[PDB]
Parts: C-alpha cells; sequence; structure tokens
C-alpha cells in the first residue's frame, strides 16, 4: 500500500478540493483548504521538496487562509452551511468524489486513461531519477539563487508587495 | 487618494504593462498581469461609491480567473515542453486555455459581460484608462503567440464580439455603456486579423486608442455620462459636440475619416487569405455600431435638444482645466486616412 | 431619457441610475455591542451591572 | 465535429433516413447548447421549468434539422440533381416553416423560411465552390 | 392602393428595412438583458470554456 | 514513515483523550441545565499577510549566503529588508497601523 | 492650486486657523440678518458675502455689472410677489436660480476660506434655501414635481460641500415682520402674505434649526439681542463645537474640496440635471437665441483675456 | 510576424544605418506638407476648444504644432520608405534564390492565344 | 474690464520664448538632418 | 504523465468550476481562488522537482507571493462589499447591469 502514497495523497487533495469547491460555510471551506494544503505538502515532500511543501504549511495554511478564517469570523453568518445543508452542495460533493473514482478506476483498469491528456497508471515512483545530488539540497540551492540570480524577480516581487500594502490601504479607506 | 499615491499606482499599472510587453519569460508576463490588476483596482475606486466597489469586485473576479487560467496554461506548456519562453505553445489544450484567459482579459465575448458594468461603475477617467491602456498587455501577448493561436477560436470570438458589441449599444442610453460596447466591437475587429497579420492589429489598436481617448476626453470636458446630459452641451460648448459628432462618424468607420483605414486594411488582409464571408459579415455588422453612433450624434449635435434655465449661469464661466492632447487626438482620429502607407513604421 | 432604450415591461418599472451616487441603506453594517459587565465579573466588585 | 462528419459523409441525395438522422442530431446539439446558455443567463424558476425550457428548445432545433435534412435529401432524390443548392434552399425554408409552427407565428415562419433558406443555399454553394468561412492563415 | 401604399409604404418597407430593424432591436434587448448578476454570466463562462475545449480541442 | 508514524500516534492519542473526555464523563447521571460588529481593524490582519509574504521571501537567506556573488546577494537582501521597512514606515506615518 | 501644489506640499490644514469659521446668519424676510452678518464680519475680521441674489454670478464674472434678466436668471422676484401662481413657472425658476446662486456663493466662500484661511459670514446658504421652497409648496405656488427636482439637485450637489461651523438665526415674530415690510415701503414686498412668512418660520424652526443643531451649535437670537453685535461676536468666540465635520476633515478632504470649489462649472454641473420640468425647461429656439445674445455681449465672445472688444491686447501672443 | 523576425534587426531601433543608403524624404514631399496641415488643424482646434480666436491667437503655439508634426513626419516617412525598400529587397532576393518557384513563362501574341467571344446580343 | 484679472493676462514671455525656441530648434535640426541625409545618400549610392 | 498530475489537474478543474458557479457567498469563491492557486503551486513544484530545473524552484514561491496578494485584494474588496450591503452575498452586486 505504501507503494502509492502519492496517489492516495492526491486523491485526498482532490477530495478536499471538492469539499471547499462545493461551498459550505467558509468555515468548512477553510477546513477543506487546510486539509488540501497539508496533503499537498505531503505530496511535495514525497517528491523531494521539503522546503517548498513546508512553505504551504506556513505561508498558505497559517497565512492566506488564516486571515480568510479571521475574515469569515468578522462577517459571521446566521447558520454554519454544511454539505448536507443544501441538497446541491451534498449532491455536487458526492458527484465530485464519484468523478474522481471514475477517472481513478479508469486509469488503473485502462493502463492508459485519456480524459483531456494521456495518463499512465504506473506508479509515480517510475518517473523518479536515479541521479545523486551529493552534499546539496537542489531545492534549497534553487530557492536561494533568488538572491544571486533572480535579482530582477526580487525587485519586482518587493515592489509588488509594497504597492500591495498601499493598494490595500487605499481600498480600505472607504472615503 | 493622495496625488503622489495616485501617480505611483498609475506608474505601477504602466510598469505592469511594460513588463508584459518586455519580458521573454512567462512567469514574468503573468507577474506583470498581476501587478496590473493590483494597481488598477484602487484606481477604479478613486471616487468611492457603491457602484465603484461593485465594479472593482467584478473586475477583480474576472481578471483573477483569467490570470489563474493563464498560469495553468503556462504550467501545462512547461510540463509538455519544459520551456518558459514566450514562443510557439507546444500543447493545444494549453493554447486553448491561454486563449480563453487572454480573451477574458480583453473583454472579448462571450467574456464581455463585465466590460459594460465595470465601465458604467467607474468614472470617465478610470474608464479611459480601462478601455485604452489595459487592452495593450493582452493584445501584446496574443501577438507574440499569434502563430500558436487556433484561428477558428480566435475568429469565432472576434465575430461574436463584433455582433454583441453592435447589439448591446443599440439599447444603451448611458454614454459609458455605449463606449464599452463599442470597445467590445473594436476588440473583435482587432482580434480578427491576429491570426493573419499582427501589424494590422497594432494599427487598429492605435486608431482605436486615439478615437477612444478623444471621445473620453470630450465627455470629461462636457461632464456628461448620459445622452441627455450630452444633449445639453450644444447650448454651452457647441464646438465640443461638433467634434464629438466628427469623432463618432470616424468610429463608425465612414470614409474618408480615419476610422475607415483599420477596417479597410483588415478586410484587405483577410481577403488576401481567401477570407471573404467573414470580412463581409464583419463589415455589415459594423452598421449597428454606426447606428448608435448616429443616434448619439442626433442627440448631441445635429439636433438641438432642450436646455435648462440654469445653463445661463454656466455660460459666464469658462473651463478651468485643459487637456493638452485632445486637439491632436481629434486630428489623428479624424484626418489621418491620407497617410495610411505609413503603416509600415510599426511593421 | 429612459434608463435603457427599447425598455421591456420589467425594465420600464426600473428607475434610471442616480446622477452621482447610490443612496446608502439604513446602517446594517455595525452597531454598539451591549455588554452586561457584571455583577459576577471579578472587576465589577460583585454588585455592579455596568451596561456598556 | 463528429456529427458534422456524419452529415457530410452521407452522399447528398442518398440514404435520406441517415441524412435526416444526422441533421436531427446536429439540431439537437445546437438546441442543447442554446438551452444551456439560456438557463445560465436567464435563470429558470424551477428544475422542472429548466427541463421544460431545455426540451422545448432542443425539440424545436431537432425538428428544424430533421425537416431540413429530410426535405433536402428527398428533393435531391426526386429532382435527381444532387449538387443543386435549390434543394438546400427548400430544406431551409421548410425548417423555417417548422420554426414558425413551433413558435405558433406566421411572420416568424415566413421570415425564418426566407433567411434560413438563403443561408442553406449559401452553405451548399460554399460546399460546391470551396468557400472557407474560416481560412487557415496562408497570406 | 397597390403602388403607392401596398408595395412602397407597406411591403417593401416591411421586407428590407423594417424586419431587419426589428430583428436588431430584439437582439439588442436580448444582449442588454439589464440583469448584470455575477452568478449568471459567470456560469456562461464555464459553459463557454467547456464548449471551447470540446469543439476546438 | 517515521514522521507519518509520529503524526498518526499524536493525533490518535489526542483524539482518544477527547473521546474519554467528551463521552466517558458524559455518562455520569445528571439532570437538565437549560442553556458581530464589522471589525475594520482587520486591516492589521491583511497587513500581516503581505508581511508574511516578505517573511517567506526572506527564509532562503541562510542558503543565499553561500553564493559566490555575495555582493549581489547582500544588495538584494538589504533591498528587500529596506522595502519592508519602508512599507512599515508608510503604514505607520499614514496612521494605517491603527491597531484596535 | 492643483495636484502639483499638494505634491509641492501645499496643505490647507496649516493655513486654516481660528479665523476660519463659516458663519451663516439666517432668518425670515426682513429679519435684519444683513446688519448682524455685516457687524460680525467686521468685528471678527471675516469676509462678508451679501446674500446671493439673481445676479450673484454676474457680479462674480466679467465686468461684474448685472446682466439682462433674459441673459441671466430669466426670473423676477417682483413677479413672484405680484403673481405667485403664474403659469409661466417664474416661481420655481426663481427658486432654482437662487439655489444655484447660493451654491456658487458657498463654493466661492469656501474657496476664500481655504485659499486665505479667513472665515466667511454668509447671509443664508444652500442648507437654508429649502425654507422658501417649502413655503411656496405649502402655499401652492409651486408643484410637487418642482419640489422633487429641487430635492434631487440638493441631494446631488450639497453633499459634496462641508456645512458651516456656526449657524446664527435671528428670530423676529411674523407680525412684526409684516410691520417692518410695511415700513420699508417696497410695493411688491407688501403683497407677501402672512401665511407665507409663517411657513418660512415653520420650515426654519422645525427643520433647519434642529438639523443644524445636530451638526454643530446654533446661536438663536431675538431682534433686540441681535442688535448687540459685540455680544454675538463674544458668544461665537466662546463656542466650542468639537463635534462636527470640520475637525474630522484632513488635508486630503481639503484638497478634494479645494479642487471642487475652484472649478465653478464642476460646482454647477448638476444644477442642469436633465429633468424636463415645464417651469425650468427652455425650448431649443429660445435657448439658441438667448445663447447668441449672451455671446454677443461684450467680453463674453471668447475666454476672459482674449476679448479684443473690452480692450484685451497681445491676443496673437497670449 | 513578417518583418519582425528578419535576421540582423536591432530591436527598438527606429532607423537602421542601412536606411541612410535610401534617398531622404524631400522637405517638399506632399506627405510632409500634409503632416504640417494636420499640425495646423490641431492648432486651430486647440484655439477653438480653449475659446481663443481660432485663426489669430497663439501663433507661437500653432508654429510649435506645425513644427512638431513636420519633424515627426519626416522620420515617419523615412522609416516608411525604409520598410518598403526592405520589403522590395527581400522579395527580389527570394525570387532570385528560388527560380523554380517563380518560373519565366512563355509569352505568346494574342493571335496565338484563343479567347472565346461572348456576343452582347 | 473683468472684475478679476484675466488668468493669462499679460503674455507669458517665458512660455512664448520657450515655444518659439523649441520650434526654431526643431526646424534647424530638421534642416541639418535633411542635409546630412542627402549627403549620405549621395555618398552611399554614388 | 503519471496519475498524480491527473489528480492535481483535476483538482484545479474542480476548483475552477466551483469558482465559476457561485452560490451565495463571495468568501467561498475567494476560497476557490486560493484553492486553484494551491493546485498551481503543487503542479509547478512537481514539474520543477522532477525535471531538476534548479533555477525554477523559486517560481512556486513567487506564484504564492502573488497568490496571497490576490487573496488580500479579494478580502479587501469583500469587506467593503459587506459594509455597503451588510452581507458578502453575490446577489447584492446587482447595481451595474448588462
Amino acid at each position: 500500500m505504501t507503494m502509492y502514497i502519492a496517489f492516495i495523497l492526491s486523491t485526498i487533495f482532490v477530495i478536499g478540493f471538492v469539499g471547499f469547491s462545493s461551498k459550505p460555510s467558509p468555515i468548512y471551506g477553510g477546513l477543506g483548504l487546510i486539509v488540501s494544503g497539508g496533503v499537498g505538502c505531503g505530496i511535495v515532500l514525497n517528491f523531494g521538496g521539503s522546503f517548498l511543501g513546508l512553505m504551504v504549511f506556513l505561508i498558505y495554511l497559517g497565512g492566506m487562509l488564516v486571515v480568510f478564517g479571521y475574515t469569515t469570523a468578522m462577517a459571521t453568518e446566521m447558520y454554519p452551511e454544511v454539505w448536507v445543508s443544501n441538497k446541491t452542495v451534498f449532491g455536487a460533493f458526492v458527484s465530485g468524489l464519484m468523478m474522481e473514482f471514475c477517472m481513478v478506476y479508469y486509469a488503473l483498469k485502462e493502463e492508459e486513461v485519456e480524459i483531456i491528456f494521456k495518463f499512465n497508471g504506473l506508479g509515480d515512483w517510475v518517473i523518479y531519477d536515479t541521479g545523486d545530488s551529493g552534499f546539496f539540497s537542489e531545492e534549497a540551492m534553487g530557492i536561494a539563487a533568488l538572491y544571486s540570480y533572480g535579482t530582477w524577480l526580487v525587485i519586482v516581487t518587493g515592489w509588488s508587495l509594497l504597492i500591495g500594502v498601499v493598494v490595500i490601504m487605499e481600498i480600505t479607506r472607504g472615503n | 487618494m493622495n496625488p503622489i499615491i495616485y501617480t505611483t499606482l498609475i506608474m505601477t499599472v504602466m510598469s505592469g504593462t511594460m513588463l508584459v510587453m518586455i519580458s521573454s519569460h512567462w512567469l514574468l508576463i503573468w507577474i506583470g498581469f498581476e501587478m496590473n490588476l493590483l494597481a488598477m483596482i484602487p484606481v477604479l475606486m478613486k471616487n468611492f461609491n457603491p457602484r465603484a466597489t461593485e465594479a472593482a469586485t467584478k473586475y477583480f473576479l474576472t481578471q483573477a480567473t483569467a490570470s489563474m487560467m493563464l498560469m495553468m496554461a503556462i504550467i501545462i506548456n512547461l510540463l509538455y515542453s519544459g520551456q518558459w519562453t514566450i514562443t510557439k505553445m507546444f500543447n493545444p489544450v494549453a493554447m486553448t486555455m491561454m486563449t480563453m484567459a487572454l480573451a477574458m482579459k480583453l473583454g472579448l465575448s462571450p467574456f464581455h459581460f463585465w466590460v459594460p458594468e465595470v465601465t458604467q461603475g467607474i468614472s470617465l477617467q478610470a474608464g479611459l484608462l480601462l478601455l485604452t491602456w489595459q487592452k495593450l498587455a493582452p493584445l501584446s501577448v496574443l501577438c507574440q503567440i499569434s502563430q500558436s493561436i487556433n484561428p477558428n477560436l480566435m475568429l469565432t470570438m472576434a465575430m461574436l464580439s463584433i455582433l454583441i458589441g453592435g447589439w448591446g449599444g443599440l439599447n444603451q442610453t448611458q454614454l459609458r455603456k455605449i463606449m464599452a460596447y463599442s470597445s467590445i466591437a473594436h476588440m473583435g475587429w482587432m482580434t480578427a486579423v491576429l491570426p493573419y497579420n499582427t501589424t494590422m492589429t497594432i494599427l487598429n489598436l492605435l486608431i482605436y486608442i486615439t478615437m477612444t481617448l478623444a471621445m473620453f476626453m470630450l465627455l470629461i470636458h462636457s461632464s456628461a455620462t448620459t445622452t441627455l446630459s450630452l444633449s445639453h452641451t450644444w447650448n454651452k460648448m457647441p464646438v465640443i459636440t461638433s467634434l464629438m459628432m466628427v469623432t463618432l462618424l470616424s468610429m463608425g468607420g465612414l470614409p474618408p475619416l480615419s476610422g475607415f483605414m483599420p477596417k479597410w486594411m483588415i478586410i484587405q488582409e483577410m481577403t488576401k487569405n481567401e477570407s471573404i464571408i467573414m470580412p463581409t459579415l464583419m463589415a455589415m455588422t459594423a452598421l449597428l455600431n454606426l447606428y448608435f453612433y448616429m443616434r448619439l450624434a442626433y442627440s448631441s449635435s445635429l439636433t438641438m435638444f432642450p436646455s435648462t434655465n440654469n445653463m445661463k449661469m454656466k455660460w459666464q464661466f469658462e473651463h478651468t482645466k485643459q487637456m493638452k492632447l485632445l486637439p491632436t487626438m481629434i486630428v489623428l482620429s479624424t484626418l489621418v486616412l491620407p497617410m495610411t502607407p505609413a503603416l509600415s513604421s510599426l511593421n | 431619457g429612459g434608463a435603457v432604450m427599447y425598455p421591456t415591461k420589467e425594465t420600464a418599472h426600473w428607475k434610471p441610475p442616480p446622477w452621482n451616487d447610490v443612496d446608502p441603506p439604513k446602517d446594517t453594517l455595525v452597531s454598539n455591542l451591549t455588554l452586561n459587565f457584571g455583577p459576577q465579573h471579578p472587576a465589577a466588585h460583585g454588585v455592579l451591572r455596568l451596561v456598556m | 465535429k463528429t456529427l458534422l462528419h456524419k452529415y457530410s459523409d452521407i452522399p447528398e441525395g442518398t440514404e435520406c433516413h441517415r441524412k435526416a438522422y444526422a441533421s436531427t442530431s446536429i439540431g439537437g446539439a445546437t438546441g442543447l447548447i442554446v438551452s444551456a446558455y439560456s438557463i445560465a443567463l436567464k435563470p429558470p424558476a424551477s428544475f422542472l421549468e429548466g427541463v421544460a425550457r431545455t426540451g422545448r428548445y432542443t425539440f424545436t432545433s431537432a425538428a428544424i434539422g430533421a425537416i431540413f435534412g429530410l426535405t433536402s435529401c428527398i428533393s435531391a432524390q426526386v429532382r435527381e440533381k444532387p449538387d443543386d443548392p435549390l434543394n438546400y434552399f427548400i430544406g431551409g425554408c421548410a425548417g423555417g416553416l417548422t420554426l414558425g409552427a413551433r413558435t405558433r407565428s406566421y411572420g416568424i415562419g415566413a421570415a425564418a423560411c426566407a433567411y434560413m433558406g438563403l443561408t442553406a443555399a449559401l452553405v451548399k454553394m460554399g460546399q460546391l465552390e470551396g468557400w472557407q468561412v474560416f481560412a487557415e492563415p496562408k497570406v | 392602393k397597390s403602388a403607392s401604399s401596398l408595395l412602397d409604404l407597406i411591403w417593401l418597407e416591411t421586407i428590407l428595412p423594417k424586419t431587419t430593424s426589428f430583428i436588431q432591436m430584439k437582439m439588442s434587448i436580448m444582449v442588454s438583458n439589464q440583469k448584470g448578476l455575477i452568478k449568471l454570466y459567470f456560469l456562461s463562462f464555464l459553459i463557454t470554456i467547456m464548449i471551447s475545449m470540446t469543439l476546438f480541442n | 514513515m517515521n514522521i507519518m508514524l509520529t503524526l498518526l500516534t499524536n493525533v490518535t492519542l489526542a483524539s482518544l483523550l477527547v473521546l474519554i473526555a467528551f463521552w466517558l464523563p458524559q455518562l455520569n447521571a445528571y439532570s437538565e441545565k437549560t442553556s458581530p460588529f464589522s471589525m475594520k481593524f482587520f486591516l492589521v490582519a491583511i497587513t500581516f499577510l503581505l508581511f508574511d509574504l516578505e517573511i517567506a521571501l526572506l527564509l532562503p537567506l541562510p542558503w543565499a549566503s553561500q553564493t559566490n556573488n555575495l555582493k549581489t546577494m547582500l544588495t538584494m537582501a538589504l533591498f528587500l529588508l529596506i522595502l519592508l521597512a519602508a512599507s512599515l514606515a508608510y503604514e505607520w506615518t499614514q496612521k494605517g497601523l491603527e491597531w484596535a | 492650486y492643483g495636484p502639483l501644489a499638494f505634491v509641492l506640499g501645499e496643505r490647507t490644514t496649516r493655513k486654516l486657523t481660528e479665523t476660519s469659521k463659516v458663519i451663516t446668519v439666517d432668518g425670515n424676510i426682513c429679519s435684519g440678518k444683513g446688519r448682524l452678518a455685516r457687524e460680525i464680519a467686521e468685528k471678527l475680521g471675516l469676509r462678508h458675502f451679501p446674500e446671493a441674489g439673481i445676479h450673484y454670478a454676474d457680479s462674480t464674472t466679467g465686468d461684474g455689472k448685472p446682466l439682462d434678466v433674459q441673459l441671466s436668471g430669466n426670473c423676477s422676484l417682483e413677479k413672484f410677489y405680484d403673481d405667485p401662481k403664474s403659469n409661466d413657472g417664474n416661481s420655481y425658476r426663481l427658486q432654482s436660480w437662487l439655489y444655484a446662486s447660493r451654491l456658487l456663493q458657498y463654493a466661492d466662500a469656501l474657496e476664500h476660506l481655504l485659499s486665505t484661511g479667513q472665515g466667511v459670514v454668509l447671509e443664508r446658504s444652500i442648507y437654508s434655501d429649502f425654507v422658501f421652497l417649502e413655503a411656496m409648496y405649502r402655499q401652492g405656488f409651486i408643484r410637487k414635481q418642482c419640489v422633487e427636482h429641487y430635492n434631487e439637485v440638493k441631494k446631488v450637489t450639497a453633499c459634496e460641500y462641508l456645512p458651516p461651523h456656526v449657524v446664527v438665526y435671528v428670530d423676529v415674530p411674523v407680525p412684526e415682520i409684516q410691520s417692518r415690510i410695511q415700513k420699508k415701503g417696497n410695493p411688491h414686498e407688501m403683497k407677501i402674505t402672512a401665511a407665507y412668512l409663517q411657513d418660512i418660520e415653520n420650515a426654519y424652526k422645525k427643520t433647519f434649526l434642529p438639523e443644524m443643531s445636530e451638526k454643530c451649535e446654533v446661536l438663536q437670537y431675538s431682534a433686540r439681542e441681535a442688535e448687540d453685535a459685540e455680544k454675538v461676536v463674544e458668544d461665537i468666540e466662546y463656542l466650542k463645537c468639537d463635534k462636527g465635520p470640520w475637525p474630522d476633515q484632513d488635508d486630503r478632504t481639503f484638497h478634494r474640496l479645494r479642487m471642487l470649489v475652484q472649478n465653478k462649472l464642476e460646482v454647477l454641473n448638476y444644477t442642469t440635471i436633465p429633468v424636463y420640468l415645464p417651469e425650468i425647461t427652455i425650448g431649443a429656439h429660445q435657448s439658441d437665441r438667448v445663447f447668441q445674445k449672451f455671446t454677443e455681449l461684450p467680453g463674453r465672445k471668447y475666454s476672459p483675456g482674449y476679448n479684443e472688444d473690452v480692450g484685451d491686447k497681445w491676443i496673437w501672443l497670449k | 510576424t513578417m518583418m519582425s523576425g528578419r535576421p540582423g534587426r536591432v530591436p527598438l531601433q527606429f532607423l537602421p544605418n542601412e536606411a541612410r543608403s535610401l534617398p531622404p524624404p524631400k522637405l517638399t514631399d506632399p506627405r510632409l506638407v500634409y503632416m504640417g496641415f494636420l499640425g495646423y488643424c490641431s492648432g486651430l482646434i486647440d484655439n477653438a476648444i480653449r475659446r481663443r480666436p481660432v485663426v489669430s491667437a497663439g501663433l507661437h503655439r500653432q508654429l510649435l504644432y506645425v513644427t512638431s508634426f513636420v519633424f515627426f513626419g519626416y522620420y515617419l516617412l523615412k522609416r516608411q520608405d525604409y520598410m518598403y525598400a526592405l520589403r522590395d529587397h527581400d522579395m527580389f532576393a527570394y525570387v532570385k534564390s528560388h527560380p523554380e518557384d517563380f518560373p519565366e513563362k512563355d509569352k505568346k501574341t494574342y493571335g496565338e492565344i484563343l479567347e472565346e467571344f461572348h456576343p452582347v446580343r | 474690464f473683468y472684475i478679476r484679472e484675466p488668468p493669462h493676462g499679460s503674455p507669458d514671455w517665458l512660455k512664448v520664448g520657450l515655444t518659439l525656441g523649441t520650434s526654431v530648434f526643431l526646424w534647424i535640426y530638421l534642416i541639418k538632418q535633411h542635409k546630412e541625409d542627402v549627403l549620405e545618400y549621395k555618398r552611399r549610392n554614388g | 504523465m503519471p496519475l498524480v498530475y491527473m489528480n492535481i489537474i483535476m483538482a484545479f478543474a474542480i476548483a475552477l468550476a466551483g469558482l465559476l458557479m457561485y452560490r451565495s457567498h463571495l468568501m467561498s469563491s475567494l476560497l476557490c481562488l486560493e484553492g486553484m492557486m494551491l493546485s498551481l503551486f503543487i503542479m509547478s513544484t512537481l514539474i520543477i522537482l522532477n525535471t531538476h530545473f534548479t533555477l525554477a524552484n523559486m517560481m512556486p514561491i513567487i506564484l504564492l507571493v502573488f497568490a496571497a496578494c490576490e487573496a488580500a485584494l479579494g478580502l479587501s474588496l469583500l469587506v467593503m462589499v459587506s459594509n455597503t450591503y451588510g452581507t458578502d452575498y453575490v446577489q447584492n452586486l446587482n447595481l451595474l447591469q448588462c
């Protein structure tokens, strides 16, 4: 079973996406997003991306959606909408799981599934490379090259964040 | 909004478009689009109204979806080619997704529904920026990826945009909505020639930009957002409404006005590629645009609508602010037809 | 001068957009939360019902 | 595009049942698309109302396609001229008449007959002469 | 009765000018639905995306 | 598998305690006991987000110190930090840091 | 002034001092408000704007001399006094023109206050003009639709400007006001009915005074008390209206206001709202004739400084 | 598209050094005169908008308009001629380099050719 | 005549000078460029 | 393409569909926006790690930098909408038509 941990995680990722995509109250949506973020971190870690996946755990889960939650709390709704609360939400939730199951089964049964692209049912372990990175974390060096090579990216991103602060101030002015 | 902050936001919008038109790496092009959106949103809400907030929200949602689809297309092209360079796109599905995203950014139908609403919500100056400057970046991106573009999808979007722009304008008595529908139709005209010859798209974009700049500056000078408020202008500033009539006739494409040359050259290039039915339908469908232009002209200048007694007060005063480029924009929008062969410069 | 040309029956009832801004609704965004500070409160000395 | 290929592969003026079936399918697809767009832009009050609207539009379009193909192929057989655009014109006017009948209006029927028949004859002429509605960039 | 009225002022006008004007008016009413609900036309975006993926590969 | 084991064990232990604390003591026999303002100061939360972004951008610095172009690296790192300080100063001076 | 000036560091707040204080002296007809307003302006060193009339704009534009009624105003207060219920619609034309004149005066007043920092004493204002309209509507002089149009214009325009800090109401009883009108001897003024004056007072006290008291403090004085101008000046100097808009306003709002008031056309933009009331709608032929006549006026053909007729020179290089 | 990818094209260069081989646009070119006319019209429209005397006021401003329009139009015409000359040069070079794609055709006199007559009866 | 001084009033001799100077420089530069271009064309094309 | 790519592309498609089909709340749609961004991050990270594109391992980070900028903009708009209408409901964004 440990042979397809990545696939199990990807299925959980899709399930969380169906959860927050069916639009329950933003509380449960936040829960689905949090679960999906953790699971994406798991997949990234499995592929060797410890730092990148951990970034989602902190700057995405404990970041963008940590305020998403703080926001919903300020705009409190009368009732916590759940999947079963609206027949459509529950129906779409079930259909989404069913859709995943259909493609999953087809991919496994039909060695080569083709929804919009062509996918092979072989385990993800196949695609991995047999090279050695030596005394290095390739992800770490690539990310740290943002200061040595990606100076232009640094400039543009910093300017965007400053203008984002100014923009948020201006939008929340309200005159 | 503090004027220094306003200048910084406008420069950020222009810098985003410059990054879009300057970068050879897809990630940076998407970054430029993100900067354009981030800087644009507060600019749309310079004057705080519930309508301004609603327009900003609609525009943000639409542009955010477009950017997300664009980034997915970039990621797919990376997956199948491993190339970040803006060049031929090596996956047809990525090409279709990118085309939909860029069309949504341009307001091409059937992604047009947000253009009239956003234009009506925002002020005339924000509308000018939205309908002139914002079009530059997606059109640049499409021109760079023109070869990969599937001609059928682009042509269908262009024809639908022309049809819908012509249809919507007939029903509108709000000047901003009329301008938005005209913008939709002209965007369809520009994107029609994109698969065939990009220089024609650039020429049409320049002519359209001059005409819309002139029209919006005339509206700002007349401070009219409705047909009747513009009708009142003949009593105050008859020259303004006369020049508005001339610019409207140009926008309709009537010869010998400058508005004729983009349509003429587009028809030429399409015919050279054996496209005969499509140019014919586009030219005929432009008559709806021409019709509501003519109705606006009847309301404004050709016919004298009733004024109000309080206008005698405005007679004594004069316009304080002068828009320097308005006369040259009018001249270019109306009398540049004898100078088409200079269309080899942008070439 | 209508809100929209060729107005349908439903659209005919609809008024033209306002000249400058939309009229804001009556509040419905925020108010003053009313709290019984005491009397059981530790800081209320036990017998103070401070309605704030 | 498979439906269009099915309609094209059947030789003109032959196998009238199959041609009518393919035209019926094309009409059904177009009616479903129009129904989806109408449901989206103009919301139906109830799910049953949405189903009724979808069925109405799809049946109208399928009837139009079926009559067009049926009449056109029958006319091609009887006249024994397969390539004449007049067969397509007759089919188009018949489809327009069916549109009028479904709309229960004479003026709609006459206008639809005229315009749709002219468009159908134009489509046949384009097939014959190699007209390209969408031309590959050759410049 | 025929030339001045039934043809010139009625039927030729009904055929070319008036019917086309009426059709354009009806289409203008359809397009300018004057509803403007984000929920409504965003669904159309989904339908358009699906249809484009199907038709244009 | 070690990290997965640790996560599983901790979660199961905590949930087991929650069970023995929500249901096990709930058995004990008893009787019947009967039984927001729009925060505009949420701007602080939003500013945290844009500052957390710079936080993320700054994390690679320990490995960034290992490059050979230490001049460029230092210039860009101080550039980002000075831009963050400028953002803080702007929000401070424009009374945007109106906490509570 | 311009965005450039604000960037150059021009700040209205710094210029504004205690002297800055928009004082409106309001009252019924012939209440003596002008005397008290003039005295307050003299004693407190504040600019005194006489009450806006039909040709207020004519005074602020061109030569300054009043223009012909057809060219400016197209309304007569004497006509209103003699024929309040005329089918010409002169009543509502007069009221709307007066409201526009008071809007221009308030803009000019605010511009003076922001540009110099000197307070302004106004005799009535846009916030008090509704009293006459209400009186006319109660007496039946104007229709309901005229009132609705006036309300639309006021709602669109007055919101932009900041209300006065100090409201001074001189109260004189209606019968004594009738006695004063008789003593003054103006033949048209004598025709004013008692009910019209009473409705003016009712509108004032019932609506304008409470509504102003909500924003800031209102100094209400009787005729004898209003005569002691120095006491009124002292009371104003010892007012402390911490509540109100002016303390809330900062440099940004002042810049926006400074820009608005500088553009007089922008100030009067919505006074010409396209509502086709019979009273205020001018036909195309008459409008064209009157505009031509205004254009033929000396010094009005071209923008100020370019009219050669009134002695402008160096136009070719100006 | 088309000339954008020509080899040797320096990006963001208005007039390449090769263009100097071409004749300069004559200062009496009708196109340059039309550009000056456009500038003069712009001056007139500016005067009309600002409610100045249309044909007499701001002679310096009208002069600046005409000078700017002519100055920009000169370089505009020079670049236009350069681009058209480049097109012609590339076309002729390609025709020479691909003789088979552009074969010389046998010329015949009308007596040799047969063109059917359609009588107008 | 006007109560308030005309905004432009006396001619802006600074502005007039700047405009005339810019126009003259434009014309002179154009003439020199034209001469140079004529010389270069004759030189490069014999 | 391995099945993980299929799953993540499916997640993006699902999130896109959810965004394009609003129900009442704007926050749910903004949740779908953030979710789509997560899908894109995971897809980009997997591609870059598998291909050993060392110099592109920062692209996922910049994507998230701008993802949070977009989220912040969305919330900054949502608060204003709520203030003007009392709810985040989409049906209140109805003043602008056509």
